[PDB]
């Protein structure tokens, strides 16, 4: 199916306890493939996949070189954003941006992107055309024209429409036993009575890769709501997610969970018996 | 792999 | 500025079995700013070998992190995770609940 590589940086700045925190990690996916981190003892970009490990100093070192780059020009952001906003040097705040692109199931560019957000809001990011910037707000407006007298998007541009794909594609290969599979959920659900007159089913999924999956009840063959949590990682490449549904005691017989997951030829339907 | 041209805001 | 308080989920990695070495895990997600504490506890003790995933968000932002352990559940031994951020007046506790 398709596939994509994204790269997330997040820098704090620390008021009054120095240098900003600058954290990187690439991911091909849902799997992690490397990392950085300004208060690890490296200081260089490294290795959380096994299919990764397999490159050469020539990788680890430009992969540092840039990544470097990266906290370098993030570290001068955290200043500039403080004064665009007029903002005191007491508070600490975030910046994070993300760019990455996806491919389809015949490995070609399907789309790509390139956001950032200060404090955890949008601030600015290329459009889907990757031709142009979306600014969030006035202060975001100076940089969208200091970016675009720059043609900062065409060098973008052709990284996530070439470049990406191309590290991508190399990476799904070099990476093939991992990546390029697929665990469908092992599933089974629980009941616990609430009170004398209802009951909770939960339906769960577990060990199951990549993460996407739809868990949905249904009570006389009829989409019904029903708690959802958010699909968590088990740890070991994998991940679990559960959706209950209250019924009333003695109507259990009624509701059908169903599960759907790429891994699953055929959607599965589930039912307390 | 990473990329280049990330300019300063 | 964006306060959003972390979600938390605590679980095993394989259904749990008395006696059978498994990983307790700590997912704290959906939490903005970054800044986090997150211990995992053994009858109110902190577990000192634990590990943690980098520092990483969600489309909306939201930072998420996943705090693990290895261990082996036994019949007598409480476990919990305690989370405290800027968003929460007091530490969060929630226990690890076997069941579910």
């Amino acid at each position: 199916g398709s596939h994509s590589m994204r790269y997330f940086f997040t820098s704090v700045s620390r008021p009054g306890r120095g240098e900003p925190r600058f954290i990187a990690v690439g991911y091909v996916d849902d799997t992690q493939f490397v990392r950085f981190d300004s208060d690890a003892a490296s200081q260089r970009m490294e290795p959380r996949a096994p299919w990764i490990e397999q490159e050469g100093p020539e990788y680890w070192d430009g992969e540092t070189r840039k990544v470097k780059a990266h906290s370098q020009t993030h570290r001068v952001d955290l200043g500039t954003l403080r004064g665009y906003y007029n903002q005191s040097e007491a508070g600490s705040h975030t910046v994070q941006r993300m760019y990455g692109c996806d491919v389809g199931s015949d490995w070609r560019f399907l789309r790509g992107y390139h956001q950032y957000a200060y404090d955890g809001k949008d601030y600015i990011a290329l459009k889907e055309d990757l031709r142009s910037w979306t600014a969030a707000d006035m202060a975001a407006q100076t940089t969208k024209h200091k970016w675009e007298a720059a043609h900062v998007a065409e060098q973008l541009r052709a990284y996530l429409e070439g470049t990406c794909v191309e590290w991508l594609r190399r990476y799904l290969e070099n990476g093939k036993e991992t990546l390029q599979r697929t665990d469908a959920p092992k599933t089974h659900m629980t009941h616990h009575a609430v009170s004398d007159h209802e009951a909770t089913l939960r339906c769960w999924a577990l060990s199951f890769y990549p993460a996407e999956i739809t868990l949905t009840w249904q009570r006389d063959g009829e989409d019904q709501t029903t708690e959802l949590v958010e699909t968590r990682p088990a740890g070991d490449g994998t991940f679990q997610k559960w959706a209950a549904v209250v019924v009333p005691s003695g109507q259990e017989q009624r509701y059908t969970c169903h599960v759907q997951h790429e891994g699953l030829p055929k959607p599965l339907t589930l039912r307390w018996e | 792999a990473l990329g280049i041209g990330i300019l300063t805001v | 500025m964006i306060q959003r308080t972390p979600k938390i989920q605590v679980y095993s990695r394989h259904p749990a079995e008395n006696g059978k070495s498994n990983f307790l895990n700590c997912y704290v997600s959906g939490f903005h700013p970054s800044d986090i504490e997150v211990d995992l506890l053994k009858n109110g003790e902190r577990i000192e070998k634990v590990e943690h995933s980098d520092l990483s968000f969600s489309k909306d932002w939201s930072f998420y992190l996943l705090y693990y352990t290895e261990f082996t559940p036994t019949e007598k031994d409480e476990y919990a995770c305690r989370v405290n951020h800027v968003t929460l007046s007091q530490p969060k506790i929630v226990k690890w609940d076997r069941d579910m």
